[PDB]
């Protein structure tokens, strides 16, 4: 029939300001339709790696709920959001299951997150004691201990802070230039699936 | 948990903080070249105090764990590197009576303005008009005034402060665990804790004599062929039997040879290789200079600038309202970022420039992976070697021809050829000597070998003995006539050319091996082979995570600097230098003979 209540995928992709990626925007959308050949077939995107599923099938299928992670992080870092990977980011910042089903989209912002005077905005968390388990968030500021002695809140001798941020510039690398991710996670639930894709009439 | 756990996330927290301070610090840099402002200036004086000052606390901080803990060797590494106290160790009156006298050398050498006596009206620079001077004049007596009146100024001014310099420098190595500053100097090549692959402080003086000896009969040989040319030129002057007078060089101290390549050319009648004019009658814009470097390294496998060099870099002169730098520099200012700033004219010069400019910022991408304090070349000798052997593979007829800047039809007989390795030994051979004499000298001056009251009459004596160049005048204590030199006078190491040099032509050898290049190797040219550019890219990967003994095993299959690929360069050459000294007599005599 006729189709409306489009999914609220301008509130993801064009949003105005995206989180950092140790404090990722998890936005969870349901009871709608979901086109996702509009993001597919746009040429805006640097990378549209989809795991578990192909972009071709996705406007057919229909799911349970659809979980939107929004985050910023650094050119070179784009390839630690897949499943099985490692750095500072999958280790630290965001991690994906390896059983992961969904697509990470990810497309460079140096028009928009860099500024001439570095744009320290956009943090990432360098260190923790242990990685982070898959779609977890972790926003404690609390001080690192790498050393014996015990930091008692001061950034002192083996000390350290655990977010850092980017300087971003717009005359940087295209492997340290901003790049905005939007990870689409896609479960299935016994509940009634309600995220279908538009069908013909 | 450990230490070396400890020590590993000191060093990312300091690399990570680091690498942003640094970039800020080169970005206000670059604004001061391209744009001569005095608040350029005054935000390049507070980028750099702040640099400096977060290098002093990441020192201080860093000392606090111990090196024998550690068996990592990258983790070692970078923990040496940050360990150095530099002049921090010395005290606080006399740390700011070394910076006191490091920045008054350098105003007295830049601001240095020398004119004839009794016509002091208006006076020339040394860069503006000295080396134009030296370079292009044919008259003995005005070559003799600028020579004399230079060195009494600038001697007699630099002559105390280096007398304090030296005493400063030597307390500071004394205070940093070094037998002397040479020591200091010398402890870039040093490479401690990899079996076999060990290189002492003291092994580099024996292998610089060692090389030196081989250099020797070449070199003779140059000395002979110019004695007599020069002797031609200035009819009475020069003599058959003693060293050449010291204001003939063609050039202010006698670095480089290359300015009396008119003077002593074997076939004037032959034409030229200039391709000055193709350039010009094709209009070659610097921009089309560039992107045939580009190609050149893309034919060899490395990889392509970045669209951020394009946009970023300022390869032409901007114009009269906005001043820069003229001098050709290229700058890896962190973070991916690559530029260039080089003046470009239409010239060969600047094309070669351009060639090893690239190479110097090939070299940077290279090693952008590794950790940022070990972002450098494996010694102070490879970055240097990785951009002349780019302006050794692209001035060959080979590659002329191959980009059509070159006639087709252009015949390559031998005359061409020993004329164009007479100027390469000019401005390559010429300048071995007077490195190596230079190197030791400062060496025994830190070492104590010789006292202060006999500097000079050690100096010429070694330069009578080495370089064969001999005083017009003799000079007494009052003269301080190394200091007239840019390197010596602002605290900077001399023997990273000598080791560049030997280095070039072990990398040309190498590389032309990998291309498997048929001929003679001056004919040599690189482009074509991913093979040689895999080669290079191996070496040029690691950066400073290597030893550079590991470096030059990767690269030429030796453990040590090595002689005989420069005398196998020179090999059409020295035969048709021993062919025409039959009559003359190699070798010079110390005495007095031409002139004193
Ligand atoms: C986001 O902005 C682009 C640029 O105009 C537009 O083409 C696109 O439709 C917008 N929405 C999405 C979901 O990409
Ligand atoms: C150079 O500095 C002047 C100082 O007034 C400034 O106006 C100009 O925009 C600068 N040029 C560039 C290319 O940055
Ligand atoms: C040394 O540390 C680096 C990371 O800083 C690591 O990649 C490398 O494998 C380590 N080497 C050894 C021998 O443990
Ligand atoms: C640096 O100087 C301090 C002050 O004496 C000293 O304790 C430390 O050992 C020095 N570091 C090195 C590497 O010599
Ligand atoms: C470098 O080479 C790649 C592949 O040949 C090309 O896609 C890229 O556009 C080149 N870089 C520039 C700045 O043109
Ligand atoms: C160049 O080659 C010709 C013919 O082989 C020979 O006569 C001449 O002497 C050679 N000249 C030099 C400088 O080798
Ligand atoms: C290198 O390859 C290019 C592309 O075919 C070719 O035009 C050029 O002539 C080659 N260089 C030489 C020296 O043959």
């Amino acid at each position: 029939p006729n189709i409306t209540n489009l999914c609220p995928f301008g509130e993801v992709f064009n949003a105005t300001r995206f989180a950092s990626v140790y404090a990722w925007n998890r936005k969870r959308i349901s009871n709608c339709v979901a086109d996702y050949s509009v993001l597919y077939n746009s040429a805006s995107f640097s990378t549209f790696k989809c795991y578990g599923v192909s972009p071709t099938k996705l406007n057919d299928l229909c799911f349970t709920n659809v979980y939107a992670d929004s985050f910023v992080i650094r050119g070179d870092e784009v390839r630690q959001i897949a499943p099985g990977q490692t750095g500072n980011i999958a280790d630290y910042n965001y991690k994906l299951p390896d059983d992961f089903t969904g697509c990470v989209i990810a497309w460079n912002s140096n028009n928009l997150d860099s500024k001439v005077g570095g744009n320290y905005n956009y943090l990432y968390r360098l260190f923790r004691k242990s990685n982070l388990k898959p779609f977890e968030r972790d926003i404690s500021t609390e001080i690192y201990q790498a050393g014996s002695t015990p930091c008692n809140g001061v950034k002192g001798f083996n000390c350290y802070f655990p977010l850092q941020s980017y300087g971003f510039q717009p005359t940087y690398g295209v492997g340290y230039q901003p790049y905005r991710v939007v990870v689409l996670s896609f479960e299935l639930l016994h509940a009634p699936a309600t995220v279908c894709g538009p069908k013909k009439s | 948990s450990t230490i070396e756990e400890q020590a590993k996330t000191f060093l990312d927290k300091f690399n990570h903080e680091a690498e942003d301070l640094f970039y800020q610090s080169s970005l206000a840099s670059w604004n001061y070249n391209t744009n001569i402002t005095e608040e350029n200036v005054q935000n390049m004086n507070n980028a750099g105090d702040k640099w400096s000052a977060f290098l002093k606390e990441q020192s201080t901080l860093a000392q606090m764990y111990p090196l024998q803990e550690i068996q990592n060797l990258t983790v070692k590494l970078q923990l040496q590197a940050l360990q150095q106290n530099g002049s921090s160790v010395l005290s606080e009156d006399k740390s700011k009576r070394l910076n006191t006298i490091l920045n008054t050398m350098s105003t007295i050498y830049s601001t240095g303005k020398v004119c004839n006596p009794d016509n002091p009206q208006e006076c020339l620079l040394l860069e503006p008009g000295l080396n134009e001077i030296m370079a292009n004049s044919l008259d003995y007596n005005e070559r003799l005034w600028a020579w004399e009146s230079w060195r009494s100024e600038v001697g007699k001014q630099l002559r105390p402060l280096y007398e304090e310099y030296v005493v400063l420098k030597n307390e500071m190595a004394r205070a940093n665990h070094y037998e002397d500053y040479g020591d200091y100097w010398r402890g870039d090549y040093e490479v401690n804790g990899v079996d076999g692959y060990d290189y002492s402080r003291g092994q580099l003086i024996e292998d610089v004599e060692h090389t030196f000896e081989e250099i020797k009969p070449l070199y003779e040989h140059l000395h002979a062929y110019v004695r007599a040319k020069l002797m031609n030129a200035y009819p009475s002057y020069i003599s058959p039997i003693g060293c050449l007078p010291a204001h003939l060089l063609g050039d202010m101290w006698g670095r480089f040879w290359t300015n009396l390549y008119s003077l002593t050319v074997p076939f004037g009648q032959k034409p030229n290789i200039d391709v000055t004019d193709a350039m010009v009658d094709q209009a070659w814009d610097a921009q089309r200079i560039f992107k045939e470097a580009e190609k050149f390294f893309v034919s060899v496998g490395l990889p392509n600038m970045t669209q951020g060099f394009w946009e970023n870099s300022m390869l032409t002169d901007p114009g009269n309202v906005q001043k820069a730098v003229c001098h050709p520099t290229a700058w890896d200012l962190g973070k991916g970022d690559f530029r260039i700033l080089m003046c470009t004219k239409v010239t060969m010069d600047d094309f070669l420039t351009a060639h090893h400019e690239m190479g110097h910022i090939q070299y940077d991408m290279a090693y952008a992976a590794q950790p940022f304090l070990l972002r450098n070349g494996a010694n102070e000798g490879f970055h240097e070697a990785v951009g002349e052997i780019m302006s050794l593979s692209a001035a060959t007829p080979k590659h002329l021809k191959s980009i059509g800047l070159l006639s087709p039809d252009f015949q390559e007989d031998n005359e061409t050829e020993i004329n164009f390795l007479l100027k390469q030994a000019l401005t390559i051979v010429g300048t071995l000597p007077f490195t190596y004499m230079l190197e030791k000298w400062r060496w025994m001056v830190f070492k104590g070998e010789i006292p202060k009251d006999q500097w000079m009459k050690k100096w010429w004596e070694m330069k009578r003995e080495i370089v064969g160049v001999v005083e017009p005048v003799p000079h007494d204590e009052t003269y301080c006539d190394p200091a007239s030199l840019f390197h010596v006078s602002n605290d900077y190491s001399f023997i990273r050319y000598y080791t560049r040099t030997l280095y070039q032509f072990q990398f040309q050898e190498a590389l032309c091996q990998a291309a498997k290049h048929e001929g003679p190797l001056h004919k040599c040219d690189i482009s074509n082979s991913t093979e040689a550019g895999q080669k290079l890219f191996n070496m040029l990967r690691l950066g400073k995570s290597e030893p550079w003994t590991l470096a030059l095993e990767n690269v030429v299959g030796a453990k040590n600097m090595n002689v005989r690929p420069l005398l196998n360069y020179f090999e059409p050459l020295f035969t048709w230098l021993k062919d025409q000294n039959k009559n003359s007599f190699v070798g010079w005599s110390t005495d007095w003979s031409p002139y004193a």
